């Protein structure tokens, strides 16, 4: 089957061969299953389970991130948060004014 | 003669024409929603209240036709 | 009372015809053939418009400061800003004319239309009645001559403007050249932009004209053929979608004269 | 047909038509009461802002 | 005299006509709508009041069709 | 009674015609419309503004058939 | 006389299929442009004209069908 | 429906009526809220002016 | 009589048929243009000039005829 | 002699239904040569060449419908 990476920048978080997985793709939830043509989207926050070889379950949840697909591969580029809000606007403003004072 | 004849191929298009609008027009809405409940599976009671929203809208007008290709065969015959 | 509805229907659809030789008013139950025959019912009703408007927007305009505003002269800067901001929007040229031309299409052809709403028999029950004319029909706009003239002169508005900014030469060559550009389409070239140019505002003319005909004809037919106690219930859906038709038809006949003017202009 | 009768008709049939766009044609002045407050507030506020 | 059975088929030709674009056309119409519904179910009272505003633009030419085939069928004939 | 029957079958068939055309332009049209507004729905005015100017365009045409059906079937017959 | 008579229905005919076809093409050619206009929207007024320029070639074939039917019913007839 | 004279009257009366729309209507008018417009912008650029 | 009035009809049909085919073929043609010109608007200059020429071809055929139509009506009348 | 009548009518059919087939298969061809022109501005001599080469295919049952159209108008007729 296919060779499934789930990755981030700081860390490896899985590696394995898996017969098929479940993932929520950008526009609606998406099954994945060998020989799937190429495909890349974003994925919303929630849950992505996986079977390994011989169908063992695995979940793992996702703050988000990119998917795509390429034969016999597939790889999770999850990223450790939403980041849409954009709060730290406000964290850039105090190194301003502590630069003033 | 005629009178009687005629009357009913002025039914039998009314009611050919009536049936082949209404189900164009409730297969692409059909196909639209199922499309719609295929992609959102949670959003299916709305979509479904939607779907029946509109399709009656789409009924109007072909069954009035059907009505009065009923009553073209039927009454004045 | 004993009538048809077919002859019911007929009557509506007759005009107050006059004729300007002999000064002879016209009978609906026999048309004569002269043509210089005009149509009163319509004009009557439409001039009458004309002059409503030019008297609010003078007793308006010979008050209205930069104060506090009223709440009668916010409707008028409103539909004057209104006006302002689709000819911005859509025209660039230092014409004084195209603003205040388009502000009296809209507001007269929405007067025009605005008719169309009353009760189809008062009018012309009180002009038979009452006055003793023939004939009577009081929604201008379903006049195929009022949509005509107003079409034909923005047709000259257009040539003169072509004419002049957009030139003469500058006429010619768009015609035996373009669309194609080449001497062996050039015949070819004539014909297409002859027959676009005409048919620019005869679509204005008639589009008006057959949205107007097609709402009278209906309120007519409820009218006539219902049994009265039942008309409420098609008659009411139908002048609620009316509105919207004449807001839009007053609109669009406003932005399309606007376009047309300006690409003959620019 | 009874003339009569279209004339009573008619006449049910306009005053259910005013009164529905009475109450729901007419509201649009309440969307031109915002520009009246906007202008009048705007106006002053920015008048006294600019001599103070 | 036999005159009165063209008037019927006539009646039923513009009726089923009208009835085949009132049908077709506010189906296309109805299917875009809960396409854009399904996507955006929080736009859904603003979605329908434009479906209606153009809805109301779609079934004009139809309705005056129906009405004429209706004064065809009943008061001509 | 070949004289008044044939102009309403006439007129019967541009009111047919016209209706058909102007139904399924205009719905193609909103369908593209009321796409574009769930896309951006913030823009409605504009893409409705020329919307405004397609549908008169479309609508242009098809009235011709309906005001001359309507002449034919009343002044002519 | 029935040879006066038929030539309504030829021009009916002739301009019910020159208004279909302009309508449903002119609809195609709006429907194409409004979704233009809805994926960029600074580009409204160069687009517009493109559709302008288009809808010029378009309806040459309609309107000389149209004028022509009018010949037919009005000059002839 | 019938093409009559009427076609020319309405040309009368419409280039009438907008020969006189032309001249005296719409110079008045779209005056007051442009003054509104100016005073608040030219009394902005005079305070901050000051302020600078 | 019935000589003149069918060699109307049969130009009417004639050009009923090519106003149809040059309006849909047209509409299907600048649809695309437009899309392409909404994709790149910088180079709609070159697909503006490509698209005259691909419908110079469309209408070659549409033109004929209405040519062999009007030759019909007024030189054969 | 009535045999002449006819026959103006049958090519009239004929080539007007050349003249639908013809005008909607090259628009629909034009508009896929369009769009990919559009994507590959480089490529458009060689997708001149292909839309050519496609081109002569689809002309082939509409030339021979009109050749012939025009033949029984004139040479049988």
């Amino acid at each position: 089957t296919y060779h499934l990476d789930v990755v981030s920048a700081e860390q490896q978080m899985f590696s394995g061969l898996v017969e098929k997985i479940q993932v929520t793709g950008s526009e609606g939830e998406l099954g994945i299953y060998p020989g799937h043509a190429p495909l890349l989207t974003a994925i919303k926050p929630g849950m992505i389970r996986i079977v390994k070889q011989h169908g063992h379950e695995e979940f793992i949840y996702l703050s988000g991130g990119i998917l795509e697909v390429q034969p016999g591969n597939v790889t999770v580029l999850a990223d450790t948060a939403i980041r849409g809000q954009d709060l730290d606007e406000a964290r850039a403003m105090e190194a301003k004014r502590k630069a003033e004072e | 003669n005629l009178n009687m004849d005629l009357l009913y191929m002025a039914a039998a298009v009314m009611m050919g024409l009536a049936a082949i609008g209404a189900a164009i027009g409730i297969g692409i809405l059909g196909g639209k929603f199922l499309e719609g409940a295929a992609r959102q599976p949670d959003l299916i009671p709305l979509l479904r209240t939607q779907f029946f929203i509109v399709m009656g809208l789409v009924d109007a007008i072909p069954m009035i036709a059907v009505g009065l290709g009923l009553y073209v065969m039927f009454a004045v015959a | 009372e004993n009538m048809t509805p077919q002859d019911y229907i007929g009557h509506h659809l007759n005009n107050l015809q006059l004729d300007l030789r002999t000064f002879s008013l016209v009978d609906p139950q026999n048309p004569p053939a002269t043509f210089w025959t005009i149509n009163i019912d319509s004009m009557f009703f439409s001039v009458v418009l004309g002059l409503l408007f030019l008297v609010l927007f003078r007793s308006v305009a010979k008050k209205a400061t930069s104060g506090v505003p009223g709440k009668f002269q916010t409707a008028i800067e409103l539909v004057i800003g209104f006006v302002n901001g689709s000819v911005k929007d859509m025209y660039h040229g230092k014409s004084k004319l195209i603003a205040p031309l388009a502000l009296t299409i809209f507001v007269w052809v929405f007067l025009m239309n605005l008719m169309d709403l009353l009760p189809i028999d008062l009018l012309p029950y009180i002009a038979e009645h009452v006055l003793g004319l023939p004939a009577l029909r009081v929604v201008p706009s379903a006049d195929v001559n009022v949509t005509l003239s107003m079409a034909l002169g923005v047709f000259i508005l257009i040539l003169f403007y072509s004419i002049k900014m957009k030139g003469i030469g500058g006429f010619t060559k768009e015609l035996t050249l373009q669309p194609f550009n080449h001497w062996a389409f050039i015949p070819v070239n004539l014909i297409l932009e002859g027959v676009s140019l005409l048919s620019k505002p005869v679509s204005l003319g008639l589009r008006l004209f057959g949205n107007m005909y097609a709402g009278e004809l209906i309120f007519i037919l409820i009218a006539g053929l219902l049994p009265w106690w039942s008309q409420w219930i098609l008659n009411v859906p139908w002048a609620i979608f009316h509105i919207l038709i004449i807001t839009l038809q007053a609109f669009i006949f406003m932005v399309l004269t606007i376009v047309y003017l300006s690409m003959a202009s620019e | 047909m009874n003339l009569n009768a279209t004339i009573l008709g008619q006449a049910i049939a306009f005053v259910l038509f005013v009164l529905f766009a009475m109450k729901y044609v007419w509201p649009p002045l309440m969307a031109a009461i915002e520009k009246r407050q906007k202008e009048i507030a705007d106006g002053l506020a920015s008048a006294e802002r600019a001599h103070k």
